[PDB]
């Protein structure tokens, strides 16, 4: 355990950063996905129709 | 001291209004609260096709002998149909006032729809529609109505789809006639050299027999046809309606907007019963398309944010000078009178219009413009080479400013 600590004194600090990163990404990924799906809904609902004058 | 429009509704419900003027020529019309908004997609061209059939003879005056009568006094006979109102009006002399009223009585009741004529007027209507497509601005405004009022009876056109036109019969027409021609929904309007008591007596003599959720939708419709030389684009937002007074303020704003870039700018405030379309219909070359827009949207946001007193005063003067719409001419006034009684239920005098104009200042103009233009979803209708016409996100983002 000590040698491990030696080889990475920041082990603890990092894991705290990783926990904050997972919480922030769990907050931010569905919200950015919702913004993308808002701004892409317009097209994803676009209905095309071909009306040759005939 | 505006000449008052004396009104005399009948027990049947026929409001009879008239305004007297020096003109020895008088215009008399019948307004009916019946348009394409009252049609239920199975009779989508009934009002238009009845408007074609209404001058082709009645029971008492069979065929062209009827129009021979309106040639005999030298009178002019006109009719029109909108999405909410139908009008049958005659411009004549003053001394021919009784017979004209009698003629109008036949046109609203006792009318005769000949089966022979029905086929002939179907070919007329069909052909006109088959060539109506030629008029672009009509195509663009119909597209704007369709995409703004999808799923409602306000999307469907006055003419209707060729389908219905072909598939229509006397009985159907008879229904529309017998259903939407009720006496309480009718105004007999007269303007010019007419006496109100004589007109009331004539309405009592004839015409005394007449029987007794609107939603806007923001959507991008784009009819691309690159062979056309010019492009017509209309952008609108939801209007307030007939009875909402800030229409007056919006009219001033429309005035202030005026028309400054690519040619063919314009502005409209079309009003229906508690709804409407307020916007602009420009028409232009491939490149100007966007900028004009960009241009146009900037002006709207300026009216939402930075309206000054000088342009408000200019718009008020332009609107007042626009009261000339009322003017004194028999036809225009009569027409105005016709709507007044159908929409407001009364004739608003020009002094009340002047009071509502002079109470408008810059602060309430930018307040009402922010209420109706800022951060609103518009309806867009384009026809022609409209590839450089921006799609809905760019127009929607141009409907507000980040500053």
């Amino acid at each position: 355990t000590f040698l491990r600590w030696a080889s990475e004194p920041e082990h603890d600090h990092r894991k705290r950063m990783g926990l904050k990163m997972l919480l922030m990404m769990g907050l931010l990924l569905p919200l950015t996905y919702a913004m993308k799906r808002h701004k892409w809904s317009v097209l994803k609902s676009r209905k095309l129709a071909y009306r040759p004058p005939k | 001291s505006v000449p008052e429009t004396q009104v005399s509704i009948l027990d049947n419900g026929l409001r009879v209004a008239s305004e007297q003027s020096s003109h020895a020529t008088c215009t008399v019309g019948v307004w009916i609260d019946a348009g394409s908004r009252y049609e239920t997609e199975k009779n989508n061209g009934a009002g238009y096709f009845l408007e074609h059939l209404a001058f082709k003879g009645t029971k008492n005056r069979p065929g062209n002998a009827l129009e021979k009568e309106v040639e005999s006094i030298g009178a002019h006979l006109n009719a029109y149909s909108t999405r909410e109102h139908t009008a049958y009006l005659i411009k004549a002399l003053s001394k021919d006032l009784p017979k004209v009223v009698e003629l109008l009585a036949d046109i609203v009741q006792n009318s005769s729809l000949e089966d022979s004529q029905i086929e002939k007027e179907r070919d007329v209507i069909l052909r006109e529609m088959q060539e109506n497509d030629a008029s672009m601005q009509n195509v663009v405004f119909d597209y704007l109505h369709a995409t703004a009022f999808q799923g409602t009876p306000l999307a469907q056109a006055v003419e209707g789809p060729s389908e219905n036109v072909r598939r229509l019969s006397r009985t159907d027409l008879t229904d529309y006639l017998n259903r939407h021609y009720k006496a309480p929904r009718m105004v007999l309007a007269a303007a010019g050299g007419v006496e109100h008591q004589q007109l009331l007596d004539l309405a009592q003599k004839h015409l005394s027999s007449v029987s007794r959720p609107c939603r806007f939708t923001g959507s991008e419709i784009r009819h691309r046809d690159d062979a056309l030389p010019l492009a017509h684009v209309a952008i609108a937002v939801e209007g307030p309606g007939w009875a909402n007074p800030d229409n007056v303020t919006l009219q001033v704003a429309n005035a202030i907007i005026g028309h400054y870039l690519c040619q063919s700018f314009q502005t409209f405030n079309i009003s229906y019963s508690d709804t409407g379309l307020l916007g602009a219909h420009f028409v232009c070359d491939a490149m100007s398309i966007d900028d004009m827009v960009f241009f146009l949207q900037g002006q709207w946001m300026r009216l939402c944010t930075s309206a000054t007193e000088s342009e408000v005063t200019r718009g008020k003067n332009i609107l007042r000078n626009a009261l000339v719409s009322h003017l004194d001419g028999t036809t225009p006034v009569c027409e105005d009178i016709g709507r007044s009684l159908l929409t407001y239920g009364r004739r608003i005098p020009l002094a009340e219009w002047e009071s509502r104009i002079q109470e408008v200042d810059a602060q309430m103009l930018r307040d009402i413009c922010s209420k109706y233009f800022y951060d609103q979803c518009p309806a867009v209708a384009g026809y022609g080479p409209i590839e450089q016409l921006p799609d809905y996100n760019r127009i929607r983002s141009g409907m507000f400013w980040l500053r």
